């Protein structure tokens, strides 16, 4: 039985001139429970999308057409979930796909008809989908309409609302051992990865160690070590921006019965039928992130805290378990940079100890508020305009960094040590940074699109430029030397072309004279200050998930709340 | 007398046959007490697979006290994730036998049994400092 | 019959599988010995690793010649018993070149480099180290040189019996 539009038409009709669908009933049930011939069937003249939603637009305005399909994918469904996983058909037939992209046509699967066992039964059986056929029907779905997304977003999140509004959660019965919701989200991660393909690099530097590079010398792994839990469905295929915004795919009723206490268990030692919540992170809250990545550094505090009592026994030494500094009150970055600087040359993993600031002249406990106290500190003196390290754009009231800063090189690193240890140990603060600053800390340049936060004055006028339909090389005659003053008065011409003085503007050069000012302007005016500052941040949370849990949108919550 | 950047042997047989001796007529330090190492200890660290640390020009070894000792600081300082045997084959898309899985406290490479004790009672494998480690039967 | 080691301004050296000393095994390799136990015409993956890429037409050279000091001087042939394989070259490869010396006889086989974490060459051996006219139980060192000429050396010694598994149990058990 090779179906395609012909069968199912001769079918119809043939049905309709005995005014009796019988024929149609007993075809769709004994077809769609088969997995072999759903593989063969509808295939272009490797398979007709267009012509599968045809004849669902010219099928399924019968009830009993319907009903049939929803038992037919019942039968179909457990016989490839014990397929994939006891067999392998995907490996010796590329064309098994088709089976994944016939039935998902189906409209009614976004509909409470088939919530209750139709839909989990083929989330289940498409859940087991090996690495290669994820990617390949990721990249199908990238294509997509943003209407069409949506509703594959919809359909999983439907499900994984009902199956735990239905299922009642308590600390003995978790969602990571409920295969509806666990197949519904890990097929919910195709349309979120669909979601960003569908829809400018930074030079990264890792820090060294002090003991344990020797071991690295004796193991004879020196040259380059690897780093990150990173997902498995990448470098399969590839930072953009999205069809549907990433907020949507965030599960509320299910974040509100999760418990990350165990889920962080379950992503830190990988237990066989326990899924991990953080695999698929974007369906985590911001509580639920930041109560995820609070809990992996608090354990990695306690590491540190029984390394020191491992070096109290054997060798007798006696180690600080805390990053104990003592800054006096009258001098917060004089007294803390060279406590930092110290602390990163001799021990540089001590920084990822629980941070002790004390300030001298004065006995406290610090229970927290000290080393919150130490914070607004430093947010304060950093940020003034007298150290003129960071300039104060009133129209945004935001805080972007100094083209004109020099020897505070240390300084811009201590910022980023702060905001380093700000994440670290749970603290939250007050920065009014662009989210370009937000994105340049995770190895993206910013690109002009994003001159719309830090410069808003200039991004108006360089975009006034771009669209601007009159000849641009005979009204402005801007050339490729920009024209940019400083605060002392004196003129600051910078080169983007060997002979950017003596060549004038074009109508066809102005697109790429956009984006290298744009590069000038928050790339290469700021190059050792954001050098430093991301240095400052990476070498405090370097080990972190942060990369992995966390977008660059949702940091400048973990820090400024 | 080993000073050369790229001239020098990197582990312990290369070492002796360079340096006109044999594995039984030798005497190495340590690199982290600086201390003597006995017969059990170069055996060891041959049988470890380990290279020599060299050190202004001098060739040493590692006792088994300050192995031991760094390797678990190095267990607890950098520790990602223990993923399962099986989920390392289907992982890295290799049999557990082409892969370099050493022990997590003496840092001798596993031979296949080991990785087969680990498979069938189902133990996993921890990855420190971005290299896999399991856990010999010796240190088991 | 420099066998004198030279990681090369590559970083060039060898890795090989811990494949274990089982009764069954065909290629196993101690680094204690730094010694390649292998069973005739079986599998020898030898594995090569660099620090920096070479340049290409990198020369991966392999030269069997004796370990003992008096045996330096002239080459393993191969076996009278063995004379699709050439029954002059020794080592076997499984496009791949092969030359001998033109005053001193000596079997060199030849591959072009190919970078991957480890180049995994699979050599193969046809005589056995207890092979009458040819070896007569005369240990080998393989001499594995990355030059394009010298960009790095390095070599081990190489036993082909009848079982793996027994010997390297029992030479390291010699040792210790
Ligand atoms: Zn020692
Ligand atoms: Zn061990
Ligand atoms: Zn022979």
């Amino acid at each position: 039985t090779y179906l395609t539009e012909e069968k199912v038409y001769e079918i119809l009709e043939l049905c309709r001139e005995r005014e009796d669908y019988s024929p149609l009933i007993r075809v769709i049930g004994r077809v769609f429970s088969s997995a072999e011939a759903l593989v063969q069937s509808f295939r272009k003249v490797s398979v007709d999308i267009d012509a599968i939603r045809r004849v669902y637009t010219r099928l399924l305005s019968n009830e009993k057409i319907e009903t049939a399909f929803l038992n037919a994918l019942v039968y179909l469904s457990p016989n490839v979930e014990c397929d994939l996983t006891y067999h392998n058909v995907y490996s010796r037939d590329p064309n098994y796909l088709n089976l994944f992209i016939i039935v998902m046509e189906n409209r009614n699967l976004h509909s409470p008809e088939y919530l209750e066992m139709a839909l989990p039964l083929f989330c289940k059986a498409m859940s087991k989908l090996p690495l290669a056929a994820q990617g390949k029907l990721i990249r199908l779905w990238s294509k997509y309409n943003a209407d069409q997304i949506r509703r594959m977003m919809e359909t999983f999140q439907q499900l994984i609302t009902y199956k735990v509004i239905s299922n009642e959660f308590n600390s003995r019965n978790l969602v990571n051992d409920d295969d509806a919701i666990v197949a519904a989200s890990k097929c919910l991660k195709m349309v979120y990865y669909a979601n960003v393909v569908g829809g400018e690099e930074d030079d990264e530097e890792p820090i060294p160690e002090s003991s344990e590079l020797t071991l690295q010398e004796l193991l004879g792994e020196e040259r380059r070590n690897k780093k990150g839990p990173r997902v498995d469905p990448l470098e399969t295929e590839l930072c953009r921006k999205p069809l549907i915004p990433f907020e949507e795919f965030i599960n509320e009723p299910l974040n509100e019965v999760l418990e990350m206490d165990k889920d962080y268990t379950f992503f830190k030692v990988e237990t066989e039928n326990k899924f991990s919540f953080m695999t698929c992170p974007f369906i985590l809250n911001a509580v639920t992130k930041n109560l995820g990545l609070y809990y992996d550094n608090r354990i990695r505090m306690y590491s540190e805290r029984r390394i020191t009592v491992l070096y109290s026994l054997v060798q007798g030494q006696q180690l600080n378990p805390y990053l104990r500094l003592k800054v006096r009150r009258d001098h917060i970055i004089d007294d803390a940079l060279v406590r930092l600087e110290m602390i990163a040359m001799e021990n540089p993993a001590d920084l990822k100890k629980q941070l002790y600031v004390e300030f001298e002249g004065e006995q406290g406990v610090d229970e927290g508020g000290v080393s919150k106290e130490f914070f607004q500190l430093v947010v304060e003196e950093i940020f003034n305009p007298d150290i003129g390290m960071f300039t104060y754009d009133e129209s945004t009231k935001l805080f972007w960094f100094n083209p004109s800063s020099f020897e505070t090189e240390g300084q811009f690193t201590l910022i980023g040590i702060v905001l380093g240890l700000a994440i670290y140990n749970n603290c939250i603060l007050d920065v009014h940074f662009p989210m370009v600053v937000y994105r340049k800390l995770m190895g993206k340049k910013g690109t002009f699109r994003d001159l719309g936060d830090s410069h808003p004055v200039l991004y108006q006028s360089l975009k006034d430029l771009l669209e601007y339909e009159g000849n641009v090389e005979d009204d402005m005659m801007i050339t490729f030397q920009i024209s940019q003053t400083d605060l002392f008065g004196n003129p600051m011409m910078y080169d983007l072309k060997e002979n950017g003085d003596k060549i004038p503007i074009t109508n066809e050069n102005r697109k790429e004279f956009v984006n290298l000012y744009s590069d000038y302007i928050l790339n290469k005016s700021v190059e050792k200050q954001f050098k430093a500052f991301r240095r400052g941040f990476h070498m405090v949370t370097n080990e972190s998930p942060l990369k992995y849990l966390f977008r660059p949108e949702e940091i400048e919550l973990l820090i400024c709340g | 007398m080993f000073q050369d950047p790229q001239e020098r042997p990197r582990k312990l047989p290369q070492l002796c046959t360079e340096l006109q001796t044999t594995i039984h007529d030798i005497i190495l330090e340590c690199v982290y007490c600086k201390q003597q190492l006995l017969r059990r200890e170069v055996y060891d660290f041959a049988f470890r697979d380990l290279c020599i640390v060299y050190r202004d020009g001098n060739p040493y070894a590692v006792c088994d006290k300050c192995l031991k000792f760094y390797s678990k600081i190095s267990e607890y300082r950098h520790y990602s994730y223990s993923l399962y045997g099986t989920t390392l084959e289907q992982q890295y898309n290799k049999p557990l036998s082409d892969l370099l899985i050493r022990c997590i406290n003496c840092q001798k490479p596993l031979s296949p049994e080991e990785k087969q004790r680990h498979l069938d009672k189902k133990q996993r494998f921890h990855n420190i400092r971005g290299r896999w480690t399991g856990r010999c039967m010796s240190c088991s | 019959p420099s066998q004198k080691t030279y990681q090369g301004s590559y970083g060039f050296r060898l890795g090989f599988l811990h494949s274990g000393t089982a009764k069954s095994v065909t290629c196993t390799y101690s680094p204690a010995l730094n010694k390649m136990f292998c069973q005739l015409a079986k599998t020898c993956p030898v594995q090569l690793w660099v620090d920096s890429t070479p340049p290409p037409g990198t020369r991966v050279r392999a030269m069997a010649i004796y370990k003992q000091s008096q045996h330096m001087t002239e080459v393993v042939r191969r076996c009278p018993h063995h004379e699709l394989a050439p029954p002059q070259h020794l080592i076997r490869v499984e496009r791949v070149e092969y030359l001998d010396d033109r005053n001193t006889f000596r079997h060199s086989v030849v591959v072009p480099y190919e970078p991957p974490d480890c180049t995994t060459i699979h050599y193969n051996y046809m005589c056995n180290s207890s092979c009458m006219g040819g070896m007569n139980r005369r240990p080998i060192l393989t001499i594995i040189t990355l030059e394009d000429n010298l960009l790095g050396r390095n070599s081990f010694e190489v036993r082909v019996c009848a079982c793996p598994g027994r010997d390297r149990r029992t030479e390291e058990e010699n040792l210790r």
